[PDB]
């Protein structure tokens, strides 16, 4: 109905737009490669989203310039965890930040 | 005393003087080094009399001395002064000293008729013994973990006349729709009408219930500003007891001396601070009276504040190269020198964390594929009825934000042009939003 | 959002009703009307936006409109702007809060040119909330027993240089001379070369051992300004139990939160206040731009503070007229309706006592007669290079300004005119003492 | 030696006492401090290990095999959540404890309310993943012991079991003024 | 792990950077700049092991590099190895942690036989943290009002055995004889 | 049964610490209350040489939450014993 906005609860960010497409994934991590962040993945069942460190997998793929072999690691995370979130995250080695923190599956 | 002494044209400046530039406009015929040597000796050291007890120092060492004359291009009356100053002149750690011994007497010297300063090159030596910001940028969002987007922030409407049910009812509102902060405004310290021991409390309400339905951490800046520091620690104490993230205090109508009491007190304490620069207009408006804002930013740096008020936005303050010229002191490390940004000195901070830009003053929802394009994502959106001039209510409206800037920035890193494609990328995004559907045929266009 | 509304020329301002004045001018072809209501807006509400959360509230109370327009005398473009304020907008008993209100939001409006801030009609309610005064001018009277005649003071030089034993030294040289009163310079509050507990127990020794041989009772004004309010109070406290009278504080930069806080912690410790008037020339120069410095003076008095900077003297500030009118409100118990001296409107302070008017800026002996008839008796001159500029030390100096007031003084009361007859008063007093003779003859004429 | 050249409990003492003037004297070329026997008389009045081994395998509940350590590294450059998402990872392993570097006090880097605040989660996290209690030395070497005892008690208010110091360079009476303040707190 | 990362004999001291000296031999046959490349590394980093957590930050930048290379008089296995610190890896106004960073860890190597640590230069960013002395000469010499001459001082006899009247008899006579 | 007493002995002795013998006596207390379903007690001995210790174990034993202690009157004086006397009123303890 019109106007009455149900509160919604969504992660961090990306969140209030529907599932990224495969490319939208893969210009977001050509942006997130370019700008000489290293790739990081993680994964959590969604109780415990709000938890402050989550589960790597499988280590920060330090130093990688193939676009092939990122993009084959998203989900074998997924399959081996059917019911757990898949974060994407980008770690800033010389200020150490992250510039890049966007879930890329929500979870079946 | 016809001074040329404190004009001294081979004197290179030590890496722990504090340089100054002074755009300044002196009498008519008179020449230029002299007015320069002046205002060297008026704000260091206002010397020589005829005086027995002016031999008791080598005041040779302690005079401040003019190094470098230029004049301002496009402008023939005018000029530039460069002058040195040891660092002996100041106290370690103090803002408010550096100030008063500056720009405290020599503006009411009556042989200037418009001076101007514009820039410091501050020395590492006095900035290590300055504070400096409670936490910083980088671990604000560590703490927050809220990563790779510009925050939110709304200021609530109408600011006088709600009580603290009220209150709360409004904030709970514009929470629950996908912004993550709210602004006290100014002028809500203490009302007859609207109590802070009421509003503090019932705030926290509403920050916790919506926080948990959401799946975020939210924060509301709370109003600290009080006529004594007794009463502004109380304020502050009761919000830690609450356990709100971050607060507010206003820096100039306050005084530097209670800032940094405050930003002393949040380090000890692990709080989040933010600062509204009121007033400042009074003193930056004008381009041949006062001090230009660049020199007050640098000041609420090393004094402390991890955010602090940019402005002002509307369309936009202008011009984009100076307000990026002081943006970049506000978030760098190490600044280098330009005329077009206006950076005379080569600024360094060394190791000293950065502070967030925040920019607010209207913004509706056209303004984001701008607005983004120029601050980056290390900035902080306040608007003043975007949020709230939605038709469905406070609550749809955010909403209506949150998913306008997602398209933008997820639109800037595809590397798209977001300033270029607005239309295209704010249209196909209320194909997947109905209160972006309508929130952009409101405003438009 | 057309305006009009706040400009209502049929309101009668309530005599608990904050009012001011505004001087104005818009833009080209603008009405008067529209301008000076858009200035009462953005000033009180900054509203009617589009906002559903605005009609909660009864907006009537709380608006601030303008009753009257004036056009200046001497201008075409300008106007008086006359606005009534609510008093419930407004947090008892705080200056900073006022101030935020009033000029926090208008100066960064775009759509004025020229903007200044002349008069404001404090209400009885919102003074017996402020904390006023510590002791008053009577009060320091009765404590210090000097009656009939202005105090007199010093600045030390050089402000730079001195250790802890020569500051001292100089200090004890000029009181045990004849003056009752020395001041730090605005730039010491604690130095690399000079530490301010040194400074602190050495001067502590030198107005202690002046005090006794000439048998008066002299102070030093300790600049008590420091980073922090923690500091503060420290240097406070410790010059309490040194047993110094009367302390110097820093108002503009230190804060109106940080003086205020001072300013209740003097009147149960027993200390006397003096405040330095810091770079205010940045604000007050100018007649277009910024605030009238007899704003400042009316806030300083209900802050608190003794004695108070006004300036500058050399030779004169000019024009005397303008002087008169902030003073009257800086000493007065009433003060009536003046556009001659720029008293726009009638002020009642109650029964709060005044504050002493300090001249200062470089006055030598033959300036003196002339200080003293417009002036008055409740007033104190400070010399910085006038009283270290005599031939013979800087004892012999403060005996030569001493016998020339006394004698000023005395020639007053006698039904002379102590401004035409300067030289008639000057020459007679100086057959009865030889320093007085060389100090007329140094500074000619 | 007589007992009453020594001081009750001083530690500092003996060694000023004994060791302070005699290696200066210029009759001796090499000289050797090998033992010293202590009195049961002075070792009465010393305070001793705040719990010592016995209570430390109490309150611990681990028995009969050697505890287990890691240094973090690298001992320079990692922010406050680097150094907890470092340290989580090593005590979900199956270690027990893990250790502060020396190098680490207060770094501009990373904060040492940061350092605290961010370790607090990871031992917190890790522990109830493994079911066993594991512990994180907090290094308290201060410049001064009025900030050596706010670290100490901050780490206390943060439920943390164990701490760290430096005793020969962070002197024997700053070491001796933190191990009584650490019986008193229940902390090791 | 073979080091000559921290051996930069290009690299110029800043302004900031906390300088050391260091007298050093070790084990034989070693070249100069080996030896003086691991006297660098364990007082600043002790590092590179092959580890995943060594990656996760610029490492480049907090480095202690030796810089100058010089030969000590009179000896031939000896040197002096002139080593840079940047500001960044000390508490600012403590003397204790610059002591456990320098020697703390370095002094325990193996392949250093003899280490000799000569001279510091302190940064003014390090200098102006730092409390250093209450008063001074000119304060104390001002409070005591003594000028011109230096000051006579002396221990009192025996150290050990003297009674609290004793004492302070012991002491009397000393200050009022001059 | 319901109460458990620490003999007059037990002050605090090298083998066992007072800090030590409260926290763990502490979770003897609480982990059989709520199998027995009734409330249950343990008295500490808080007998000490110097009377601000006695209120050291006291406020110890209260952080603890344990209900009830001891004191030893003809031994620890008359004096002592009213000054905890009156404590107890004013923090509600047996
Ligand atoms: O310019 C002058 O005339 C003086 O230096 C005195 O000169 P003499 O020493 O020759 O008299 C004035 O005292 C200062 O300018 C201001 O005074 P103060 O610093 O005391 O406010
Ligand atoms: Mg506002
Ligand atoms: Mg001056």
């Amino acid at each position: 109905t019109v106007g009455d906005y149900q509160t919604v609860a969504t992660l961090e960010t990306f969140g209030f737009l529907p599932p990224m497409t495969q490319d939208e994934i893969y210009d977001q991590i050509a942006y997130i490669i370019a700008q000489g962040w290293s790739p990081l993945i993680e994964h959590v069942h969604p109780s415990r989203s709000m938890a402050t460190y989550w589960s790597y997998w499988k280590l920060p793929f330090f130093g990688e310039k193939d676009l092939g072999v990122i993009v084959s690691e998203l989900e074998a995370c997924h399959r081996a965890y059917p019911d757990h979130h898949v974060r994407l995250v980008g770690y800033d080695a010389y200020t150490q930040s992250q510039g890049a923190c966007f879930v890329v599956f929500e979870g079946r | 005393e016809y001074r040329d002494t404190y004009w001294t044209p081979d004197y290179v400046p030590l890496d722990t003087d504090l340089l100054a530039c002074f755009k300044c406009t002196g009498q008519e015929g008179v020449p230029k080094e002299e007015v320069a040597a002046a205002v060297a000796a008026e704000s260091s050291t206002g010397t020589w009399s005829t005086v027995w007890s002016e031999l008791l120092v080598d005041l040779d060492f302690y005079k401040g001395r003019c190094y470098r004359i230029e004049d301002v291009p496009g402008d023939k009356e005018a000029f530039y002064a460069f002058i040195a100053y040891p660092l002996d002149l100041f106290e370690e750690g103090s803002v408010t000293n550096v100030l008063t011994s500056l720009v405290g007497n020599v503006f009411g010297f009556k042989a200037l008729r418009h001076l101007r300063l514009e820039d410091i090159r501050f020395p590492m030596a006095f900035i290590k013994t300055c504070p400096g910001p409670p936490n910083g940028i980088c671990v604000e969002r560590d703490r927050m973990n809220k990563y790779g987007r510009p925050l939110l922030g709304c200021t609530i409407k109408p600011k006088l006349g709600l009580s603290g049910k009220n209150y709360g009812r409004v904030v709970y509102e514009c929470l629950r729709g996908g912004l993550d902060f709210t602004k006290d405004d100014e002028n809500i310290n203490s009302q007859p009408f609207q109590r802070w021991q009421n509003r503090f409390e019932f705030v926290a309400e509403a920050v916790a219930l919506a926080q948990q339905e959401t799946g975020e951490k939210k924060g509301h800046y709370l109003n600290c500003t009080a006529a004594t520091p007794e009463e502004m620690y109380e304020r502050a104490e009761f919000a830690k007891e609450l356990g709100q993230p971050i607060i507010m205090h206003d820096y100039i109508t306050g005084g530097f001396t209670a800032n940094t009491g405050l930003s002393k007190w949040c380090r000890k304490n692990g709080m989040l601070l933010h600062i509204h620069r009121a007033m400042h207009a009074v003193i930056d408006r004008h381009p041949k009276h006062g001090i230009h804002f660049r020199v007050l930013a640098k000041c609420l740096r090393l004094s402390g504040g991890d955010q602090l008020h940019t402005g002002t936005v509307v369309g936009k303050l202008e011009d984009r190269q100076t307000t990026l010229g002081f943006i970049d002191q506000l978030r760098e490390s190490f600044i280098p020198e330009d005329r077009s940004r206006g950076n005379f000195f080569d600024q360094d901070w060394g190791s000293m964390p950065g502070v967030f830009a925040v920019a607010s003053g209207g913004i509706h929802v056209w303004h984001m594929p701008a607005l983004v394009a120029i601050f980056g994502d290390d900035s902080v959106l306040q608007f003043g009825g975007g949020t709230h001039g939605h038709p469905w209510g406070s609550a749809a409206g955010a909403a209506a934000n949150r998913v306008a800037l997602e398209a933008c920035v997820k639109a800037r890193n595809a590397g798209r042009e977001i300033e270029k494609e607005s239309r295209d990328i704010l249209m196909e995004a209320a194909k997947h939003s109905p209160e972006l559907a309508i929130a952009l045929e409101t405003w438009k266009e």
